[PDB]
């Protein structure tokens, strides 16, 4: 049983860190996506109309 | 300087998509608590555990 | 009588540990369910509405 | 760092089970007062006593 | 017999202190892991999204 | 300031696994009551005790 548990039973210590990893990267990329979508209207501003 | 024909938001979308798989896998591993949950992981580990 | 005891009458030493397992797993599962269902509003954050 | 599947409490349970046999044997020995109460012990001693 | 006991039969006095020390380091490491993991979102906040 | 690819939590995790061995050894030592539990400890002491 002890030997089997070494292969299954993911270490929660690294998994919580990876959870925070993925969450922060996802929301940072979401904000960067919003900022990128906020770029196009510069040509509309230059259109002066 | 183009109207949505060459916008750079696509690479951000792709990066978000790549990190989405990692996020889902991490949440699932927190939920189950097992390192291998399906055949997508190392199948040898699953066979040995069984 | 001892023979019948060896079949029924589950050992409590294993059952206390099984109870601890079940309770800890249930708590972790409910907490991770909350952490998972608090995610979707990132799409609302993207909309900037 | 895992949930009770690599639990070291299994070793404690094992040791409790090993000492349970000694405890039961000691109580039974006190109750009877004779060293050899069954053939678990030295069968030669039991035959000689008989 | 008493000579044999002097090689086996660990002194409980040192082992209980080692037990408490190990538990304290374990939960201290857990707390430090949580607090350190709560750091990276400073860049997220800086991103203003 | 880097994008999460060089997080310092790794050191904390590594230290946790280092202390895990000591914790497990301590609990097992408490449970057994015997200083020697296997060949991982001083094997010469185990042989002499046997």
């Amino acid at each position: 049983s002890e030997a089997q548990s070494r292969i299954q039973d993911a270490d929660y210590a690294t998994e919580v860190s990876n959870m925070s990893k993925a969450q922060i990267i996802q929301q940072a990329g979401n904000s960067v996506l919003a900022k990128a979508n906020q770029v196009p209207q510069q040509v509309l501003s230059l259109l002066q109309g | 300087q183009v109207i949505n024909t060459n916008s750079l938001s696509l690479i951000t979308q792709n990066n978000i998509n790549k990190n989405q798989s990692a996020l889902s896998s991490s949440i699932e591993r927190l939920s189950s608590g097992l390192r291998i949950n399906s055949a997508k992981d190392d199948a040898a580990g699953q066979a040995i555990a069984n």
